[PDB]
């Protein structure tokens, strides 16, 4: 024992402990900041900050574009699928175009 | 395996359960939005016992010499004897009594009385019994209307649901169906004077305290 | 049997009837029988009784059997809890198995615990169909270095310009 | 022997179509609903002893009161038949009838089955619609049933409020088959929305959804 | 997609979930010396002192309640009725 | 560093395939040369040498986020993983004119088309299609079966289609005729499969179009994921440039077959290491495995 297993974060998702259990199950992965397309959700976009330019050829995209942290291991997971002719889109809205 | 199959099932703001998806499982946790850890067996006593009993508890019949609130009871007890006005009063909440009894029936046919409700209404009152000291020698100083118009205002408060459209202002009065049954049992007009003995003070403290448990009752969005 | 039942003077009192329990199903048959109540006869298939009287009927006497079950060995256990999972076990119009269905699911996403080790696959199948990730649970948000969106975490908080 | 007892059951399903009929929203005399037996053999039986199904057949009319909220209920047309097993040729006869005389429903009730032949003859007239039962699954009235709750089919108009106020996608809504006992008994249509309003130990009493799949 | 602060049928509420990540932020904030909006009459621990500011109805924060949906209704710390 | 960029979550993960036109929008080189050169590891994408650029993008080896490269594939290759997808399509649409091989007029069918999982609705589908053996011209009605029913104009034979590698052959007959299924004709059949024929399948006609399980560009990762990878990559090139080599100049037909097996071997090598002989999924296994 000693370990923190699927049954104890399901009584810490019934406590409604969430940031418990961000902090518990997250790992050491360097939390990276990537840019992304708001049109399609992909790491395409080129970033000059220091011009303050944002480009995402493709999409014709220098004005809808985010900023997020996610763990290293991610950007590189998502990257591999993108290798493997996947799309991982990630968006930040829910409510879809519907 | 329940788990798994659960596991993302969770209240939301609209006191809806909904799965990852979004899909509706239930219109409102529980069928009442209520919280099980606020939840006590009760006895919903309108439900049992004969036709005379239930009669010889609940009826008051201000043109009667006989089935009328002694003015023992009530501080305004003789000058109440006979009072139309109120009689109307007094049957609007007898015949809701009696449907009450009525629905019960269908609800638990089998004729069991306790049932997991929100609010210790039993308890509510032994409180006020103690905290305001209440001598059950000296009549009480409150008005029929005081009781039957103020028990009928407490359940526009228990609130579970507030949409202000039909749909959900119906939802919110099945939700509190069968808790109001309980109340008005409770605090029929009899029961209050010559059962409980309340005071002015000592009621409206009462139902204050019931609207307070109640919400507090309630389910909060964000359940797992 | 001893049934409590309304007496003509109301309160509740016992009448003894005879039922009839049988060894083997068939309730679209016996049911249509002269002689008995149609009304109130029962099984333990709730499956015979989901096609026989309708998935809401099918419900209630699922409902009644996980009650049984539990109320066995006298253990009590709060309504909503055995309602909602008799719920989930009937949205679709359908008595939906819980102890593991599907190979790949339930109601979860290509990013939780990838399952076999081959998860691959789960990628590759969700890439072909177009799936659509909602991320309100806890393991895809682990692996986005967010917190769920469920309880503490069921809304956000933000800086107040009003207070003076 | 059996005809005595044979006769009953072809009679109480009559009563559950009526049943039946008057939940969908047609007008009909709880009186004749509760047509007792020996009524039922003179009003329909030949000099023999012998049931002449052919003669139970009737049209119903919507009611005033159900007209206010679905409109386009045209009438029915409930149909029996006297052959056991009804073929191609017999239901021909019938989905023609229909059609003919316009009617938006016909119900068929047949006593064995029928050929799959036929069976396949009935989407064939749109939109009027074409339903069939075994008298057996009708000698009782399932909705008369302790676990089954009242089922109330929703017009496309309460349907909208609801799907509005509760905000949801028509697929984030308990389901219901079309084949499930209770929609076949009201006669539900995919889309429909039905409400349900059940006893609660809970509540009083509780309505849910489910729209017909 | 917001919602007037009028036609907010949410509740006037605070949920214990709002309570304990608006007082695990503000302890927060204060443990990394962010300036306070009380007197700390002794207090020295975050949280307590965060504590202190709820009930005195002192926590400029707003909570963004979403429905399933996606629209959304805002309270603000100070609207919010905290009985629990 | 600061990015105007607006900080945000992640709320919804969109899955989908990579079709080869936006494989190519939104690269930055076109790797030719298999072999810093314009070829591979710089002509736009990450750099190294601790080395700001990168693209205008400056920054990094540790604020750049790998960017993708570009690379034609002289003939199109199925995708390792879909290889048991593109075949049951196939027994799903007709091998000739791409229309699905039951309608709306058979009654078991509609009743699969009404099934809303895209993952059982597929499967029901499937396992009522493989079984006809006909595009049908004429079908009986909804009434007299002395009435038919027309429909998409091609009755020719539909062929038993089964698996051996990397590679589909099919049977046909009105003795059979044993001729594989190349790579051209399935990404012609599928491209001719109207947007109501492929989503009544599960897929999705903006990001999951069935023409797309068939590779065509490839997508080259960035530095920071490919070492090794980019060998298999070389190969990858090699054998599609040898391919090339071999219709600049003309050749045999069983030559162009031989280059055409040796880059699908190493398409699908790349991306999963489970065929013939002996990756990402496999970068996975430890990425995937380790997560
Ligand atoms: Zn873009
Ligand atoms: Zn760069
Ligand atoms: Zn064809």
């Amino acid at each position: 024992g000693l370990r923190f297993g699927e049954m104890e974060r399901d009584c810490m998702i019934a406590h409604g402990a969430a940031s418990f259990l961000k902090e518990r199950l997250m790992e050491a992965s360097d939390a990276f900041r990537v840019h992304i397309c708001g049109i399609c959700g992909l790491m395409t976009v080129i970033a000059k900050l220091n011009h303050n330019q944002f480009e995402c050829k493709g999409c014709d995209n220098k004005i809808d574009i985010y900023q997020i942290h996610i763990p290293y291991a991610a950007k590189l997971l998502f990257q591999e699928l993108m290798a493997m002719n996947i799309t991982p889109r990630l968006y930040t809205d829910r409510s879809r175009d519907f | 395996r329940l788990v798994k199959a659960l596991e993302d099932i969770m209240v939301h703001y609209d006191n809806t359960t909904r799965n990852s998806l979004g899909n509706v499982i239930q219109f409102i946790y529980g069928e009442d939005g209520m919280d099980a850890a606020h939840i006590e067996k009760q006895s919903l006593d309108t439900i049992g016992g004969s036709d005379a009993a239930f009669e010889k508890r609940y009826r008051v019949d201000l043109l009667n010499t006989d089935h009328t609130l002694d003015p023992s009871l009530l501080e305004s007890g003789s000058e109440i004897l006979g009072d139309l006005k109120l009689q109307v009063l007094l049957d609007e909440e007898y015949k809701q009594l009696v449907k009450d009894r009525k629905f019960l029936r269908e609800v638990f046919v089998d004729g069991e009385a306790n049932w997991p409700l929100p609010v210790n209404i039993r308890r509510i009152i032994q409180n006020a019994q103690q905290t305001f000291h209440i001598d059950h020698t000296k009549p009480s100083d409150l008005t029929i209307k005081d009781i039957v118009l103020g028990v009928k205002d407490l359940q526009e408060n228990l609130l579970v649901l507030r949409g202000k459209n039909e749909i959900i202002q119906n939802a919110q009065r099945d939700a509190v169906t069968l808790f109001c049954c309980l109340l008005r049992s409770r605090l029929a007009t009899r029961r209050v004077l010559q059962e409980y003995r309340l005071t002015k003070q000592a009621f409206d403290w009462v139902l204050s305290n019931i609207e307070a448990q109640f919400l507090r009752s309630v389910v909060h969005p964000g359940e797992m | 049997y001893d049934r409590k039942v309304p007496s003509p003077t109301g309160e509740y009192v016992k009448e003894p009837e005879w039922v009839l329990e049988t060894d083997g199903v068939n309730l679209s048959e016996v049911m249509t029988v002269p002689g008995i109540d149609p009304t109130r006869i029962y099984t333990n298939s709730f499956i015979d009784i989901m096609e026989v009287l309708g998935i809401e009927a099918g419900r209630a006497a699922l409902y009644k059997e996980v009650y049984n079950v539990i109320a066995s060995d006298g253990s009590y256990v709060n309504y909503r809890h055995m309602a909602l999972l008799v719920d989930v076990m009937t949205t679709q119009g359908g008595l939906t198995s819980v102890t593991r269905h599907g190979f790949n699911r339930s109601n979860t996403g290509a990013l939780m615990r990838c399952s076999f080790e081959e998860t691959v696959e789960i990628l590759f199948e969700a890439g072909a169909s177009a799936e659509l990730d909602d991320c309100r649970g806890v393991s895809e948000n682990v692996i986005l270095g967010q917190m769920a969106p469920i309880g503490t975490g069921a809304f956000d908080v933000m800086i107040d310009e009003e207070s003076l | 022997q059996e005809n005595e007892r044979n006769i009953s059951r072809l009679w109480r399903a009559f009563r559950t179509v009526k049943e039946m009929v008057k939940d969908r929203g047609y007008f009909i005399t709880q009186e004749e609903v509760e047509l007792p037996l020996e009524d039922f053999k003179a009003k329909y039986c030949d000099s023999m002893g012998r049931p002449q199904r052919k003669m139970m057949s009737f049209q119903a009319n919507p009611t005033e009161e159900s007209i206010s909220k679905f409109p386009d209920m045209g009438s029915l047309w409930v149909e029996f038949c006297d052959e056991p097993s009804v073929g191609v040729k017999t239901m021909k006869t019938f989905v023609i009838h229909i059609q003919e005389k316009n009617f938006q429903t016909g119900i068929f009730v047949y006593q064995n089955n029928i050929t799959p032949s036929a069976m396949k003859l009935v989407p064939s007239i749109p939109p009027a619609t074409i339903e069939t039962f075994n008298e057996a699954a009708l000698v009782v009235n399932i909705t008369h049933h302790e676990l089954v709750p009242k089922h109330i089919r929703l017009s496309s108009d309460e349907k909208r409020e609801l799907l509005k106020r509760y905000r949801l996608k028509e697929s984030q809504l308990p389901r219901i088959q079309r084949a499930d006992p209770v929609a076949l008994y009201l006669g539900l249509k995919r889309g429909e929305v039905v409400k349900i309003i059940r006893k609660s130990e809970t509540s009083g009493r509780y309505a849910s959804y489910r729209i017909c799949m | 997609k917001a919602i007037p602060k009028d036609q907010r049928a949410t509740t006037p509420y605070m949920t214990k979930y709002e309570r304990a990540r608006i007082l695990g932020t503000r302890a927060l904030q204060i443990s990394m010396n962010a300036p306070v909006f009380v007197d700390l009459e002794g207090e020295t621990d975050p949280l307590r002192i965060a504590m202190k500011e709820l009930a005195e109805k002192k926590i400029p924060l707003v909570i963004r309640r979403y429905l399933p949906d996606g629209s959304f209704e805002d309270w603000s710390v100070e609207e919010l009725i905290v009985d629990l | 560093q600061y990015s105007s960029a607006p900080l945000r979550t992640v709320k919804e993960v969109q899955f989908g395939l990579f079709s080869p036109e936006e494989v190519r929008a939104i690269s930055v080189a076109k790797i030719r040369f298999p072999e810093k050169i314009g070829g591979l590891n710089d002509p736009r994408l990450g750099s190294i040498d601790r080395n700001l650029k990168c693209q205008t993008c400056q920054e990094g080896m540790n604020e750049c986020p790998g960017h993708f490269g570009h690379i034609d594939l002289a003939k199109p290759v199925f995708h390792v993983g879909f290889i048991a997808k593109i075949k049951k399509v196939c027994e799903c649409v007709c091998m000739h004119c791409g229309k699905l091989l039951l309608d709306e007029h058979n009654e078991l069918m509609r009743q699969a088309l009404a099934i809303k999982d895209s993952k059982k609705r597929f499967a029901a589908i499937w396992t009522l299609c493989k079984t006809k053996m006909v595009c049908e011209t004429d079908v009986p009605s909804e009434d007299d079966p002395t009435q038919l029913v027309s429909r998409g104009g091609c009755g020719n034979t539909q062929p038993t289609i089964r698996k051996d590698g990397l590679k589909l052959v099919g049977s046909w007959k009105k003795e059979p005729e044993l001729r594989v299924l190349s790579t051209e004709e399935i990404l012609n059949i599928f491209k001719h499969i109207s947007v109501k024929d492929f989503t009544s399948l599960g897929f999705n006609e903006v990001f999951s179009r069935p023409e797309w399980m068939i590779l065509t560009c490839l997508p080259v990762p960035p530095p920071p994921v490919r070492d090794d990878l980019t060998f298999k990559l070389a190969d990858i090139l090699k054998a599609n440039i040898s391919l090339e080599t071999l219709e600049h100049n003309g050749a045999p037909h069983h030559a162009i077959e031989e280059a055409e097996s040796l880059l699908q071997f190493h398409v699908a090598t790349y991306m999963d290491n489970d065929i013939a002989g002996q990756s990402i999924r496999a970068r996975l296994k430890g990425k995937e495995g380790r997560i």
